[PDB]
């Protein structure tokens, strides 16, 4: 099968921006390259096909190069509405083989998250079983690293975590982090600690709470 | 009947092209000068590389007799790859169907062959171009991704092809799914605006095409011939379309609703191997405004006065009525092998009586196999069945036959002078011809006789000489005209009256004129279009009873009247002529009192 | 009876009725029945009346038995009549057939090789001889030939690519020839182990569309006649073996062939019909105007999918039948014995020349005098047998020109010539007697007892002037 | 005016199979190949095969030869693929999209989710968070412990939607769990009261939890 491969799998860019995309085959796949749009809710959009030809509908703002093995996708002056992830695609032979894609996220203002940390409710523990929630919310860019110390020490065991799409009136993502444990377990210890590390503040910003206390 | 034969335009091609294989009209809609649409499928053209890809032509009338090429394409083979055609035009038969409508022009190459994109192929889809003005766009609905013969890779779309009254085409592929055959309607405004020469297999929405169905149905040709109408009375015009190996070769015709490719109705031939549906029009000849339905079958054999069996080919008159039902008729040709019914054109009102004609071509009859082609009047009961004139190929070949009627187009009044004319083409010849309809004169004539009863014992009148008295009557003949379209206010007949016309060769003559002695007397005479009656009496007698004893045989006066057509011509250099359905004579007779 | 409009000259007294005649002078109206005429005072010397008479020129008798000189056989007696008709008159002819018990046979095996008839190929390897065996009881002049089609090879019929040009099964793969529309391979002859050895060195081909190109393999078979080697004098059997529907007429325009077949042989150096690409394939019309003027009889051998339309087909062409043929032509020998032995148990007339325009009727007497038909045919008789035929002649109207005629059984060469000659003119219309006292001085002529007139002079005798 | 609409979310356990569709309008069904492709859920695009409507042929990537059977229904002008032998690798969205030529595919349908899974149908469990014992306030909602996706969540029936966060579902155990928060202006909580309103179609299920301390 011939291989594509994306070098980028992400970049960012402000409105208005030149972004141009590459795209590299393992072998001369004779200009039969074709990109793709994939927004957010998984909608799908041809854009160009045959390297360089235009979908109809398509604005003029997407293009596209190459030849033999490498080939590019420019789209000049980005629009909000462009904000989405973007595929290759050689179909010179079977199986028509795709890269791994490539995502254009706005670029914004450095913005450190707003953390909030909370204790299993109640009705949780009742039913047995505690989670503690972190939020870590409205903040640019999109890396960022969690850890959950109990007493100082790295659990790592039952936490989950999940991320939001780049939000469209700001370009900032936010985070969700569930440490979730027995409730046996949960009442053997006292402190609580969700620590979150971000470009923005070489400081790990911390919100911790004490069971007991209140 | 009023048809120009003294004098029709000629026009000529390439010797081999095959100029005249297919034939229209074209008016543009800026109300300019009206030119004739000729295809030359076997033309060579200056595509590079290109051997007798076939062209279409426009061509004058009159102001120099000429015909240009038009360029719907100019390029040669497009390239897969290097040394790898994407098609193949050579031969293709572009110009094989032509059909225009105001700006559009329709032509189609039903023998194009392409490669497809994923093995090196060549399979004739057949491909069509539309021009409006300035945009030209190529149209190829069964170049698709339904491959191969099962599919659409052999369809030879554009083998036929109409207009409907709303700007939708009518396309016929007549090798779909393994010869079954297949219509296909796009909309003009669809075809033109998603063309995108990118894109060799274009998406078109709100397309109607018929779809495979069982085997048993391989092999029928189903878009052999089109033609549209409106047969369920909605406005919509439908589909007809000839399907000559259906049936087992007896040969049907579907007809199918315009609006959603519906089955409306069904025609199947009676006999095998007739070629029924070879040939397809729709046409009101009635004057109910419900189009009727005309099938040719030119293979068609009749059994002779002797038994034998004789092909001379027949062509089928279907009547739409309100209930949906048909009245069938059935039309034979005249003489064997002619092929009768090859081709069928509406001519319109060729002599403006109020119901629209017909021509049907027998493209080998005649001296020679020159062509023969016929011109049947239509009336309130039906198509006549008598031909009311007679065209005849004039020119001869050297290899395949002139084929005169092969094809043919009429409804258009090229001249504006108020009567459609008609193209007439002939390929193996490489000649179109256009005839141009003459003018029609109708003729009221009167013809009086007072008193009716002659006793010979009533002597009331003298002659200019001694004569001493002789039994005397009169006679007042009487001659009115008009006629539709470019015509003079005046007009020279030749009037002819015979007294006692029964009695023949060597028989005695009972009345004579009082003033010439003789039997006959004739009179010029000039009446002008809408005019009044415009009459003349003069007197007439008895011989003595001595000379003849014949008093039983009633005493008959004939009256003839001519026109003098070249006096009557007109800037065109085209004569009137006389209404053929009139007779041009009339007749009293008067009696002789007994005793 | 005969007294009705017009009747005023003796040439317009005949036209009218069969059965009028004409009077001379008197010692108007003188057309009317002869008894009639007779009646009036007419003399028998004066009386006018041709009627229509059979003169016999060539009445030799049917041979029986068998005949050990080609010469002495006759299987259609009379050979030679002169039918002299008064228009509107009816004559009746007598017509004896009886089939002579050796008569020699020609035989051309006609095959389709399309790639479905492998197996067929297989299976007749020793048809040659196995058919002359059987044929040899029968007669003792047998010939066979062979010849084989498949298709137009041109598109849409068959693809066009180099690779399926070269080998149209390459596909598959299989070792196919390219398509070819009539290949003759073996002209008519008695070495039967010569047919044995093309049938064994004969190779499939294929083509994309159902329906074959025999119909321009059966009209160049039919017309080839010094090529194909039919012999005068004797049994054409054509014998179309196929599985498939035919094409016909105006199916090739899906190949831009538009030019009409026009009947005649056009088999090339290689023995190939070199028209393939060229013509139109013929219609039923011109391969029944072929196969009645090469007196040829065609035999289906059609498979079990096909008999129906091969049977419509065989209603219209006159002597053509048809066999149920297995999907290997296994029992293709069985189908051309019986198709053999029907022919030899029938006869049926046929009719050939100047015919359009006269009025037909048969009558059929079969086994001696016992039974009557109105067909043209005797069926379920022994070789030997005599059929004989009422044929029934009219001439509607009076012409000028005779008709030069052929009766004849289909199948076989024995042929009545028949001359129609009109007889519409009296006797006395020949001795004008111009300028003749009788019509007033010289102002006419006296043809047939009344006078006809000079320009310029009209009455019963001429006798007055305008 | 092309649309290929598709069929909705599947579900089966392993082993068993799932056959979904996509109805095609705007164009000339059989005259045109259809693709289908397959995406799983953070992860890139696979193409299966493609199918000809008209003729019911049909070519697979290697990997699908097995797993998928593309079908097709010109009448009704839609395409089906049936998946057999279901595992949780065959979890994800399929998509069908007509083939443009020139080898690409122009009109794509929305897709498909696949979720191969023995959990059985289970109701939510909705825990309130409150923060523990200052301008803005964040509270939030735990919904976990559910099967099958999707759960709706709003606060205060939706009157706040600026200022809320909710995140994707994740896998815990088989099961779907979910969490959502909301930002207030401090003065305007507690003194106004909030509440998580959690639904769950497919079990009937409708709870309203409202956060007090
Ligand atoms: C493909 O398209 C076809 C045409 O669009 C469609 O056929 C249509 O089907 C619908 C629903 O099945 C019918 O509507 C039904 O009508 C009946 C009663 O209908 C009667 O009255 C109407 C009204 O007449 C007016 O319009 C006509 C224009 O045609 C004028 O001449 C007339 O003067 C009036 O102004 C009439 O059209 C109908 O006539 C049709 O049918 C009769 C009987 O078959 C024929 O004599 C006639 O030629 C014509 O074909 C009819 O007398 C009502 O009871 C229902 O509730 C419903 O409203 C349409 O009438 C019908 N149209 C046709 C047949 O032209 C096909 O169904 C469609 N196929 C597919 C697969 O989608
Ligand atoms: C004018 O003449 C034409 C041609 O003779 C007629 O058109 C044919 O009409 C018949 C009758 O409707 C059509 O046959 C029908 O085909 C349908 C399609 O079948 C699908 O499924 C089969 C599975 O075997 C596939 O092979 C096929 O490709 C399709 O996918 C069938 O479903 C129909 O079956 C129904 O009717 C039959 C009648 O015997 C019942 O037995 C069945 O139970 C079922 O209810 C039917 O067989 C045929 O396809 C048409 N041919 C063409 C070329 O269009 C027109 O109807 C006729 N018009 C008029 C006005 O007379
Ligand atoms: C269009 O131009 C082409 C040439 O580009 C013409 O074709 C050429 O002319 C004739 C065909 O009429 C061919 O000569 C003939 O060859 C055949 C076989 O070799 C032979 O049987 C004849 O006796 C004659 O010599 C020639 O090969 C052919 N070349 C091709 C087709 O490549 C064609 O005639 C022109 N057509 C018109 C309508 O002007
Ligand atoms: C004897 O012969 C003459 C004919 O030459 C008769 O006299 C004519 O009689 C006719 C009547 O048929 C007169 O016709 C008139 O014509 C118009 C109407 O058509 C009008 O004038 C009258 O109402 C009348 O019908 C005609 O004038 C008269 N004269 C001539 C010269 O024809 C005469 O009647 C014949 N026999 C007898 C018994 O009178
Ligand atoms: O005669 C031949 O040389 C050749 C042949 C015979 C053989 F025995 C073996 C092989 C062949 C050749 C060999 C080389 C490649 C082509 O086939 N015939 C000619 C016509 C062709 O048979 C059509 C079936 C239609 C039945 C159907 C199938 C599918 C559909 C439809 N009809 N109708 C609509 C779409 C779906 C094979
Ligand atoms: C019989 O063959 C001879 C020459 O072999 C030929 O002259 C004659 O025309 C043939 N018979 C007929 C009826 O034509
Ligand atoms: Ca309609
Ligand atoms: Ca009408
Ligand atoms: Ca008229
Ligand atoms: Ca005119
Ligand atoms: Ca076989
Ligand atoms: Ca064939
Ligand atoms: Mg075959």
């Amino acid at each position: 099968d011939i291989q594509m491969t994306q070098t980028t799998s992400s970049l960012s860019a402000s409105l208005g921006d030149r972004v141009i995309i590459s795209c590299r085959a393992s072998q001369d796949i004779s200009n039969y390259l074709s990109w793709y749009q994939q927004k957010p809710d998984g909608t799908v959009k041809l854009l160009i096909f045959y390297t360089s030809k235009l979908h109809s509908g398509v604005p003029s703002r997407f293009s596209g190069s190459g030849s033999g093995t490498d080939y590019s996708l420019t789209i000049s002056n980005l629009d909000q509405e462009d904000i989405a992830t973007y595929f290759c695609q050689q179909g010179n032979t079977f199986p028509y083989t795709f890269g791994g894609g490539t995502k254009v996220e706005m670029r914004r203002a450095d913005a450190a998250p707003t953390v909030s940390i909370f204790p299993p409710s109640s009705e949780q523990l009742t039913s047995g079983g505690a989670s503690v929630v972190c939020f870590l919310n409205n903040f640019y860019p999109k890396d960022i690293n969690v850890k959950w110390k109990i007493d100082g020490s790295e659990r790592q065991n039952g936490v989950l975590n999940s991320w939001t799409d780049q939000d469209s009136k700001d370009s900032t993502y936010s985070f969700s982090s569930t440490l979730t444990l027995t409730k046996d377990e949960y009442e053997r210890h006292n402190s609580y600690t969700c620590e979150a590390t971000h470009k923005t503040s070489t400081s790990p910003i911390v919100k911790s709470f004490n069971r007991n206390e209140c | 009947f009023n048809l120009d034969v003294d004098s029709p335009a000629e026009y000529s091609g390439p010797e081999g092209s095959y100029f005249g294989f297919a034939v229209d009209f074209f008016v543009p809609s800026a109300s300019s000068r009206m030119f004739l649409l000729v295809g030359a499928p076997k033309a060579n053209t200056t595509q590079p590389g290109i051997v007798e890809g076939g062209q279409v032509l426009k061509c004058d009338w009159s102001s120099t007799r000429r015909c240009q090429p038009i360029e719907f394409d100019a390029t040669g083979n497009r390239d897969y790859a290097k040394d790898d055609p994407l098609e193949f035009k050579s031969h293709q038969w572009f110009g094989a169907s032509v059909r225009s409508k105001q700006d559009k022009i329709l032509a189609c190459a039903p023998l194009y062959h392409w490669r497809t994109e994923m093995k090196q192929e060549r399979e004739p889809v057949g491909t069509c171009f539309l021009q409006d003005g300035t945009k030209t766009v190529e149209y190829a609905p069964c170049r698709s991704q339904d491959i191969d013969a099962d599919g659409q890779g052999f369809c030879q779309g554009g083998f036929s092809i109409d207009f409907t009254k709303a700007d939708r085409v009518l396309l016929g592929g007549p090798g779909s799914f393994y010869w079954q055959g297949q219509l296909i309607s796009d909309q003009v405004a669809e075809i033109v605006s998603k063309y995108d020469p990118n894109v060799y297999s274009i998406k078109y929405n709100n397309q109607l095409a018929t779809r495979t169905a069982q085997a048993i149905f391989d092999d029928s040709y189903l878009g052999y011939s089109v033609a549209v109408g409106d047969f369920n009375g909605d406005g919509i015009d439908d589909f007809v379309s000839g399907v000559p190996r259906a049936a087992r070769t007896l040969g049907m015709v579907y007809i199918y609703d315009g609006k959603n490719m519906s089955s409306l109705y069904n025609f199947t031939g009676e006999q095998m191997a007739a070629y029924f549906g070879f040939s397809v029009a729709a046409t009101d000849i009635n004057g109910d405004d419900y189009a009727d339905v005309f099938i040719g079958a030119p293979l068609f054999m009749d059994r002779g006065s002797d038994g034998k069996l004789q092909e001379v080919g027949q062509v089928s008159v279907s009547l739409q009525r309100a209930s949906g039902d048909f009245q069938t008729t059935k039309l034979n040709g005249f003489e064997v092998f002619a092929r009768f019914g090859s081709a069928i054109a509406p001519l319109g009102d060729l002599d403006q009586d109020g119901f629209n004609d017909i021509a049907i071509a027998a493209p080998y009859g005649g001296e020679d196999k020159k062509g023969i082609v016929y011109i049947f009047n239509g009336r309130s009961t039906g198509l006549n069945a008598v031909p009311s004139q007679i065209l005849e190929g004039q020119w001869a070949a050297r290899s395949c036959p002139p084929s005169f009627g092969y094809s043919m187009k009429g409804a258009t009044d090229i001249d504006k002078n108020g009567y459609p004319d008609l193209i007439v083409g002939a390929f193996g010849v490489d000649r179109a011809i256009l005839y141009r309809a003459r003018p029609v004169i109708t003729v009221n004539a009167g013809l009086e006789v007072y008193p009716s009863i002659l006793n010979q014992d009533n002597k009331t009148c003298s002659l200019p000489g001694t004569a001493l008295k002789v039994s005397c009557f009169n006679v007042r003949f009487c001659l009115k005209a008009d006629g539709k379209g470019v015509l003079p206010r005046k007009l020279n007949f030749q009037v002819e009256l015979l007294l006692d016309k029964l009695k023949q060769k060597g028989a005695i003559r009972r009345a004579l004129f009082l003033y010439s002695r003789s039997p006959s007397h004739s009179k010029n005479m000039t009446i002008s279009r809408g005019g009044l009656m415009q009459c003349e009496e003069l007197i007439a007698y008895l011989r003595d009873e001595s000379e003849f004893r014949d008093k039983l045989t009633p005493i008959t006066i004939f009256m003839e009247y001519r026109l003098d057509y070249r006096t009557a011509a007109d800037t065109t250099g085209l004569q009137p002529i006389l209404n053929q359905f009139t007779p041009a004579n009339i007749s009293r007779q008067a009696h002789i009192l007994l005793d | 009876g005969c007294a009705l409009g017009g009747a005023e000259t003796c040439e317009d007294c005949l036209l009218i009725g069969p059965q009028c005649a004409w009077c001379a002078q008197e010692n108007g109206e003188r057309c009317d029945t002869p008894a009639n005429l007779l009646a009036k005072g007419c003399q028998l010397n004066f009386i006018e009346n041709p009627v229509s008479q059979v003169e016999i020129l060539k009445n030799k008798p049917l041979s029986v038995g068998r005949q050990k000189n080609s010469s002495d056989i006759v299987q259609i007696a009379p050979q030679s009549l002169i039918l002299k008709l008064r228009p509107g008159g009816a004559q009746t002819l007598q017509v004896h057939v009886r089939q002579t018990e050796d008569y020699p046979v020609d035989l051309y095996y006609l095959m389709d090789l399309s790639a479905s008839m492998d197996d067929d190929l297989n299976t007749i390897k020793e048809l040659g001889s196995r058919l002359s065996k059987e044929m040899s009881k029968l007669t003792s002049n047998f010939r066979l030939g062979f010849g084989s089609f498949v298709e137009k090879p041109v598109s849409p019929f068959v693809k066009t690519t180099p690779e399926e040009i070269a080998n149209p099964c390459s596909s598959i793969p299989y070792f196919c020839l390219p398509t070819f529309g009539f290949k003759h391979i073996l002209p008519l002859t008695n070495d039967a182990e010569r047919f044995n050895e093309i049938v064994k060195n004969q190779k499939i081909s294929a083509n994309i569309d159902t329906p074959e190109g025999g119909f321009d393999a059966i009209m160049q078979a039919a017309v080839c006649k010094e090529k194909i080697g039919w012999r005068n004098d004797s049994l054409h059997l054509l014998v179309f073996v196929s599985d498939a529907d035919s094409h016909f007429g105006m199916d090739s325009k899906l190949a831009g062939i538009v030019c009409p077949n026009d009947g005649l042989c056009h088999l090339d150096s290689k023995n190939e019909y070199s028209m393939s690409t060229v013509l139109e394939y013929p219609t039923i019309g011109q391969l029944i105007d072929k196969l009645v003027q090469n007196n040829v009889l065609l035999i289906f051998a059609v498979t079990q999918e096909q008999v129906h339309l091969y049977e419509n087909y065989a209603k219209l062409i006159p002597g053509a039948t048809v066999g149920l043929l297995q999907k290997d032509s296994g029992n293709i020998l069985q189908l051309i014995i019986s198709a053999y032995e029907e022919l030899r148990s029938e006869v049926e007339l046929e009719v050939l020349g100047d015919t359009e325009g006269l009025n037909l009727s048969f009558t059929a007497i079969c086994n001696n005098g016992t039974l009557f038909q109105h067909q043209k045919k005797c069926s379920h008789m022994k070789v030997g047998d005599t059929a004989s035929f009422s044929v029934t002649v009219n001439i509607p109207h009076c012409e000028r020109r005779s008709r030069h005629i052929i009766i004849k059984p289909v199948g076989l060469g024995d042929a009545l010539e028949l001359l129609v000659s009109p007889e519409c003119n009296c006797d006395c219309q020949k001795e004008v007697e111009v300028n003749s006292s009788k019509c007033h001085h010289g102002n006419g002529s006296f043809q047939c007892g009344v006078c006809a007139c000079h320009p310029g002079h009209m009455g019963p005798r001429c006798e007055s002037g305008h | 005016q092309v649309q290929l609409q598709q069929s909705g979310a599947e579900l089966a356990e392993p082993g068993a199979s799932v056959k979904m569709s996509c109805k095609a309008s705007g164009y000339t069904f059989s005259s045109f190949w259809m693709h289908w492709v397959k995406q799983r859920p953070g992860q890139g695009l696979e193409w299966i095969g493609y199918i000809n409507p008209n003729s019911g042929y049909t070519e697979c990537n290697e990997i699908f030869r097995d797993k998928a059977t593309m079908t097709a229904d010109t009448s009704s002008s839609t395409a089906y693929m049936q998946l057999s032998g279901l595992t949780s690798e065959d979890s994800a969205v399929y998509y069908c999209a007509s083939f443009l030529g020139r080898g690409a595919m122009d009109y794509w349908g929305q897709g498909t989710s696949v979720t191969v899974s023995s959990a059985k149908t289970t109701a939510p469990s909705v825990y309130p968070l409150a923060p523990v014992c200052g301008s803005s306030v964040t509270l939030g909602c735990l919904v976990k412990g559910y099967f099958p996706e999707p759960v709706t969540l709003t606060w205060n029936s939706g009157s706040l939607s600026a200022g809320v966060h909710t995140f994707p579902a994740v896998l815990q155990s088989s099961l779907y769990t979910l969490s959502s928060s909301v930002t207030v202006v401090a003065s305007t909580w507690p003194s106004q009261s909030i509440t998580c309103n959690v639904a769950h179609p497919a079990s009937s299920t409708k709870v309203d939890k409202k956060i007090e301390p």
